[PDB]
């Protein structure tokens, strides 16, 4: 075929791969940035509820 | 890191009840239901002010 076709067809696949190789590098980044100030969606790492906690009054007062 | 606050002895010379258990035991039915007001007042205090340095009076 035409070298028309080889040129833009590879343009694609720089393309592709430039977007690809920023965001590897955007990910590396992010993980060790959330994974330090922990304020991200995930490494969330488990906590306890505040469910779990008896409001009801106690026998002592001080409580 | 602060103060403690604890109140002066002076407030705690109150008027304290000099009698033997039994005597509380005796009559203590018949004092619950006609002193209940006070008792009711100090002990919702104690649950809701949760200090009892509040409770003093």
């Amino acid at each position: 075929d035409g070298p028309e076709k080889n040129y833009e067809k590879t343009m694609a696949i720089l393309q592709i791969e430039a977007e690809k190789a920023e965001l590897r590098l955007k990910e590396l980044e992010v993980r060790r940035l959330m994974r330090a100030r922990g304020d991200g969606p995930w490494y969330q790492y488990p906590t306890i509820d505040k469910a779990l906690i008896d409001h009801s009054p106690k026998t002592t007062p001080d409580n | 890191p602060g103060i403690v606050e604890l109140p002066t002895l002076e407030d705690l010379k109150v008027q304290e009840v000099k009698v033997s258990s039994s005597v509380l035991k005796a009559a203590a039915h018949h004092y619950g239901a006609q002193c209940d007001k006070p008792n009711k007042e100090f002990m919702l205090c104690r649950w809701e002010e949760k200090d009892p340095r509040r409770c003093l009076e």
